[PDB]
């Protein structure tokens, strides 16, 4: 009956990072940036609109009621705790605007979430692209444009759902910027490309993890100012593993395991700067995890938001930009100089706000 | 200097269970995973389970069906092996493994017999 | 309490097919009412429902304005008017029932298929 804020911070980067998974599948040799804990925010909001067989669906995979005493009040309790300047998210639902809502739940959804279900006239399909975008703009300090592509939405669109985030936290620890040079960067198809790659020598935290199969991995720690947000490093130790291995088995509880058995070495740490911005369609994500009702005409279950018309989702959208950079203010190689795996992470709470691939900096 | 020592195998009839052990030292056991393979009298030795050093992360052969689990414990660098809902089937000399590639180090085994 | 589609069948592309329902053992107009289809190589899929909220007729993207569905109270029977047939909407057409405003899963009743054919 009572909860740690603790507890739904846990199921919901643990379903964050289940869907990662699947994109990272998706696309075996391409950059990702991803927000595990974004998809479980508007996957939160989505429970809420869904009603019967969509809604156990949902449940099942996230593993919680949003209707539950205490879910709504920690969900929000957890949003303060982890936000500025660096990051900026958005959540959004847009509904066709004519469509009769049932009565008590715009109210009742802002009283859950503290935002408003967006209401726009899909029928006039540009201007109801811009409104989408300038929204998602907006809310993202000028970061995240163009979220809803022409051709994404059409007259006949009902029902839309849309995530965004920026990030560009600065560590604790500057690089040096004089220490900044071009170097090899090996792509998994053999080939390589010069780009440019930090350096720092300092004490990191740092753990080798070792898989069932005998493989090992270097994860380093690199905190951010603010001391509660991180960012982990994760590469196999072999130039010739690839990088899916670590992924396939990825977990937000494991991630927990690799700080506790960290300890601060004096290493020289090459990494390449990097600026990624992805585009996720959540669709064959959510419904490989057994969302899929929620996308089917006369199969949906929104009869929470609107008893009145059938409804599903046209869209699910994630796009996420991040920027890492020496994050300067006024001895033994790690050199990252292959695919490798970052995780941003609210240690406190244990939150996997970031997840992604950097296949090609 | 390094050495693997299986214990706890034996005897059981069908649905019986058991707990294997295996005792470590001689290397760093907190980087290597652990591994148990089995293997009976014509045949070659099948990978039953598998952990990572730390995060319990875990891989099982086929014909296990969630019957066995594989833990350890790092303090006292041994691993062990629960096995459950014996069969048959299972008969065979059980071998701890322990790898960080590519090295690797075997144990003598320890025999597991069902009637 | 059945559910027994009839009028398929096979027509050219341009064509018209009327496809019927007749339901006994309960009264359509009570429910919320919709026709899927499933092709060769996909999934079933929603083609047309009338929603028991307000009567409204709704449709699939690829079906509008070639497509109509009705409800006759007094034959307790649906239809599916299919015009302008395309090779596309060659499947195995399904009447399904359901105690609810609108069309949404789980469907309480469906019928036992019919197939169209559109060369």
């Amino acid at each position: 009956v009572h909860h740690p804020p603790s507890y739904v911070a846990h199921l919901a980067s643990d379903f964050g990072v289940r869907v990662f998974q699947q994109v990272a599948q998706a696309s075996k040799d391409r950059n990702v940036v991803f927000s595990p804990y974004g998809v479980a925010s508007v996957l939160a909001m989505l429970q809420l609109t869904t009603g019967g067989e969509t809604q156990q669906q949902i449940q099942a995979a996230m593993g919680f009621k949003i209707d539950d005493k205490g879910m709504a009040p920690a969900l929000r309790h957890l949003y303060k705790e982890l936000m500025k300047d660096e990051i900026s998210t958005t959540d959004a639902i847009f509904v066709q605007r004519d469509l009769k809502l049932v009565q008590g739940f715009m109210p009742h959804f802002f009283r859950l979430f503290r935002s408003t279900v967006k209401q726009v006239d899909f029928s006039e399909v540009e201007r109801a692209r811009f409104i989408i975008n300038d929204w998602v703009k907006t809310h993202t300090k000028g970061m995240i444009s163009n979220l809803l592509g022409k051709g994404a939405v059409d007259q006949l669109t009902r029902l839309v759902l849309v995530n965004a985030l920026y990030f560009n936290g600065q560590f604790k620890t500057p690089f040096p910027d004089s220490s900044t040079h071009r170097r090899l960067f090996h792509k998994s198809d053999g080939s390589t490309v010069s780009v440019p790659m930090m350096a720092q020598t300092n004490k990191f935290n740092y753990t080798e993890f070792t898989t069932p199969d005998g493989h090992y991995y270097d994860i380093l720690e690199l905190p951010y100012h603010g001391d509660t947000l991180s960012m982990f490093i994760a590469a196999p130790y072999e130039k010739e593993v690839p990088l899916s291995a670590l992924t396939n088995i990825l977990s937000a509880q494991l991630i927990s395991h690799w700080k506790g058995n960290m300890t601060r070495l004096p290493r020289l740490l090459v990494l390449p700067k990097f600026s990624l911005e992805t585009e996720v369609d959540l669709r064959k994500p959510l419904e490989n995890l057994g969302m899929t009702d929620m996308f089917r005409q006369f199969q949906a279950d929104f009869t929470s938001l609107s008893d009145q018309e059938p409804l599903h989702v046209a869209q699910a959208l994630q796009k996420v930009k991040i920027e890492v950079n020496e994050s300067g203010t006024v001895p033994e190689e790690i050199i990252m100089d292959r695919p490798f795996l970052f995780v941003v992470r609210h240690n406190p709470t244990g939150t996997v706000l970031f997840m992604g691939q950097v296949m090609e900096p | 200097q390094v050495q693997l020592v299986e214990s706890g195998g034996g005897l059981v009839q069908p649905g019986g269970r058991l707990r294997l052990s295996c005792a470590a030292s001689g290397f760093t056991f907190r980087t290597y995973a652990m591994q148990w393979y089995r293997q009976s009298p014509g045949t070659e030795r099948e990978l039953v389970a598998a952990i990572s050093n730390i995060g319990g992360v875990t891989d099982y052969g086929d014909s296990v069906k969630g019957r066995f689990t594989i833990s350890r414990d790092n303090a006292k660098t041994t691993v062990y092996l629960e096995m459950n809902s014996l069969k048959p089937e299972d008969t065979a000399t059980y071998y701890c493994s322990a790898v960080r590639l590519p090295q690797r180090y075997w144990g003598r085994g320890t025999q597991v017999t069902v009637s | 309490v059945q559910l027994v589609e009839s009028g398929g069948g096979l027509v050219q592309a341009g064509g018209s097919l009327r496809l019927s329902c007749a339901a006994s053992g309960f009264t359509f107009d009570d429910y919320s009412i919709a026709w899927f289809r499933q092709a060769p190589g996909k999934e079933r899929e929603g083609v047309s429902c009338i929603s028991s909220s307000d009567g409204s007729a709704y449709y699939a993207d690829s079906v509008k304005g070639r497509f109509t569905i009705s409800s006759d109270n007094a034959k307790n029977t649906v239809y599916l008017q299919m015009n302008s047939l395309k090779p596309e909407d060659t499947a195995v057409y399904y009447c399904a029932a359901v105690w609810a405003r609108v069309c949404r899963n789980p469907y309480d009743y469906w019928g036992q298929g019919t197939q169209v054919t559109v060369s």
